[PDB]
């Protein structure tokens, strides 16, 4: 089986950039007239998208600015004005001799301006209450880097158990991210105590943004 | 055209058949190749047909647990993967002669656990408590213990749209899955307008308007 190697694994580049991405054979894959090689992407979601075949042929649609480059075991895929539209890994793969193989793929994220979290607490809800249960959220959205840390507290102590964290995609357009911080308790727990707050430190504040509640 | 069945989902051991039905060419002509992609993982080729012979070849992964056969007389390729296991959860895909590019299916999600289908509950996320006046106030949903995938989420019957992210679901230890569903909104707006989610499973019939409202102390 041929063994498609792609590197890097991922890439950071800001708007405007220009990027470049490889891919290595393990043996040659001309023949006919072309090599058998063809590039795709893939966005969040997505069934994977093909950019460029025969190593440096474009599909009809795809812009200019992918340029697929290569022949043998050594071949490229180039990313002028990249956008937050380009976040999506790209795979390359031979046709050459079955199996048809895939690189391992290089996940292409932009980086931009640190920001800080928009940070929402919100009580559990009348709803889930009634039953039993007792979740309490907080959203931290539109933020940058992606590295974050969120800390419970209730009535003042930190509390580690029983909570759900989730980061979207980076953002297709804005190339923020967002996650959200579920504290879910008993409806005895909760009414057991007062305070109740989630603290985010990201690197965009020295101290960390305090979101909190009394009941 | 490759227009590919429903969405399946299915117990561990069971096996799964998805079909792929073409049109706009002669589909004995080109080989039909099957690829498959996990929630948010790559592209996993699975194997290919040649429709005027049947003859098949398979990835070594899925060796002696795929079948891959055609009914010519209605132009239709089929995937049929046995001894399902967690790990085969993704969403499968026929192209047509994928090496030589170059014609997609739509997709077919495939979920395979010991969970049975469930429709959610739908807990508010009331909107968030401002110690200081004025402000941005976030509230939204909280759509947990569901299965299988997906679920779609409006806000105001799709009238509230600036500000709205519904995140991808979390595969809970249980099985099963929860999402949440938020909106950013002026915290002026609390006083006068009604905030309502409209949460539809369809793979249970389900369908929910859950009213967000302030606390009662708000």
């Amino acid at each position: 089986d041929i063994e498609l190697t792609q590197s890097p694994a991922s890439l950071a580049v800001s708007l405007g950039q220009r990027a470049t991405i490889s891919c290595k054979a393990s043996q040659s894959v001309d023949y006919d007239g072309d090599s058998y090689m063809n590039w795709y992407q893939q966005k969040p979601g997505q069934p994977p998208k093909l950019l460029i075949y025969a190593a440096s042929n474009l599909e009809s649609g795809i812009p200019v600015r992918f340029s697929g480059s290569g022949s043998g075991t050594d071949f490229t895929l180039n990313i002028h004005p990249v956008e937050e539209e380009d976040a999506a890994t790209y795979y390359c793969q031979q046709s050459n001799e079955d199996p048809f193989t895939f690189g391992s793929g290089t996940k292409l994220e932009i980086e931009r301006a640190d920001a800080a979290p928009t940070v929402s607490i919100f009580p559990p809800s009348s709803e889930q209450l009634t039953s039993g249960g007792a979740s309490v959220v907080c959203f931290l959205n539109n933020f940058y880097p992606k590295d974050i840390n969120v800390k419970w507290k209730i009535d003042g102590s930190e509390r580690q158990n029983g909570v759900l964290n989730s980061w979207t995609d980076q953002d297709s357009k804005d190339s923020t991210y967002s996650m959200s911080s579920t504290l879910t308790l008993t409806k005895d727990e909760y009414e057991r105590h007062n305070s109740y707050t989630c603290e985010a430190t990201h690197k965009t504040s020295t101290s960390p943004i305090v979101k909190s509640f009394n009941r | 055209q490759l227009v590919q069945s429903g969405a399946e989902v299915k117990k561990p051991g069971a096996t799964v058949k998805i079909s792929c039905k073409v049109s706009g060419y002669t589909f004995t002509d080109y080989y039909i190749n099957w690829m498959q992609q996990a929630p948010g993982k790559g592209l996993e080729w699975i194997g290919r047909i040649y429709p005027g012979y049947g003859n098949t070849k398979y990835n070594d992964k899925f060796k002696g647990r795929v079948t891959l056969t055609a009914d010519t007389s209605t132009d239709t390729a089929y995937m049929e993967l046995s001894s399902l296991r967690s790990e085969d959860t993704a969403v499968y895909f026929c192209a047509r002669s994928l090496t030589f590019f170059d014609v997609w299916g739509q997709g077919t999600m495939v979920t395979v656990s010991s969970a049975s289908t469930k429709g959610p509950s739908v807990f508010p996320l009331a909107p968030s408590s401002k110690s200081t006046s004025g402000g941005t106030a976030a509230l939204g949903c909280l759509v947990k213990d569901y299965f299988p995938e997906p679920v779609t989420v409006s806000w105001n019957s799709g009238a509230l749209t600036s500000g709205v992210h519904t995140f991808p679901a979390v595969l809970q230890s249980s099985g099963l899955y929860s999402l949440s569903s938020v909106v950013t909104v002026p915290s002026s707006s609390l006083g006068t307008q009604t905030y309502i989610c409209n949460v539809n499973h369809k793979p249970s019939n389900t369908k929910v308007d859950k009213r967000v409202e302030p606390k009662s102390c708000d």
